[PDB]
């Protein structure tokens, strides 16, 4: 039953690992554009590039 | 173990039901801002933020 | 005179176009029920001065 | 009352920069997809306005 | 009436001073690059509206 228990539980896991590289890579897209955008602020210098790290 | 065993399945039902609602909240957010979007009010970086939520 | 009311009419009339594109901005995400019927209220009368002036 | 009209004007000429310099360093962000359309607005209308002026 | 406006000139006078210490203490971090050149630029402007006052 130990065993059971177990491989449901990594199966599920595996899953739960899927989603959550979902959500960060979409998080990294994000993230990214916004920087761009910041970057695009110290173009004309709105910013400090502290703030663009 | 039985009774704490027990009550875990009443926890996990609960916390379930929340993200649940969670979820159609965050939906309709992610809805509006991107209509929001859609007419110009705001800059693409809300969107992808509303997104990665 | 004349050319003086001639510029600060065209003040207006700037003014006027920014109050309008602002209220169809939005209109256009309020069938969608943009940020409540509050700001509707605070667009459309808005434009009735610009209008009046 | 020619010398007070031609220091009035003075700071008109000032505000004038400000407002242009602003739209410029909006714009050259904003093919970058800036802000939306939103701030493009309330900066060309706002140099018409000391345009005006 | 002269002694209205030897008063008036007074207030001027000293909104002169607050203005341009405001520079001076801006431009004192600018060379480090203070906060973009937007508030160089915000009180280059300002100061010389006061000194057209």
């Amino acid at each position: 039953r130990s065993v059971v228990q177990t491989v449901r539980s990594s199966f599920n896991n595996i899953n739960a690992s899927i989603s959550s590289i979902n959500a960060y890579k979409q998080a990294v897209v994000s993230a990214q554009s916004s920087l761009d955008a910041m970057e695009a602020g110290y173009s004309v210098g709105t910013r400090t590039i502290v703030d663009v790290l | 173990n039985t009774a704490t065993a027990y009550f875990n399945v009443l926890n996990a039902i609960d916390v379930l039901s929340y993200t649940q609602a969670q979820k159609e909240a965050i939906y309709r957010q992610l809805d509006q801002t991107t209509q929001r979007f859609n007419v110009g009010l705001v800059a693409i970086t809300d969107v992808q933020n509303a997104r990665a939520q | 005179t004349l050319m003086e009311l001639r510029a600060q009419r065209q003040q207006a009339e700037a003014e006027l176009k920014l109050a309008r594109v602002t209220y169809s901005r939005q209109q256009r995400l309020a069938q969608t029920q943009a940020v409540s019927q509050q700001d509707l209220d605070n667009a459309a009368t808005e434009m009735a001065v610009k209008q009046a002036q």
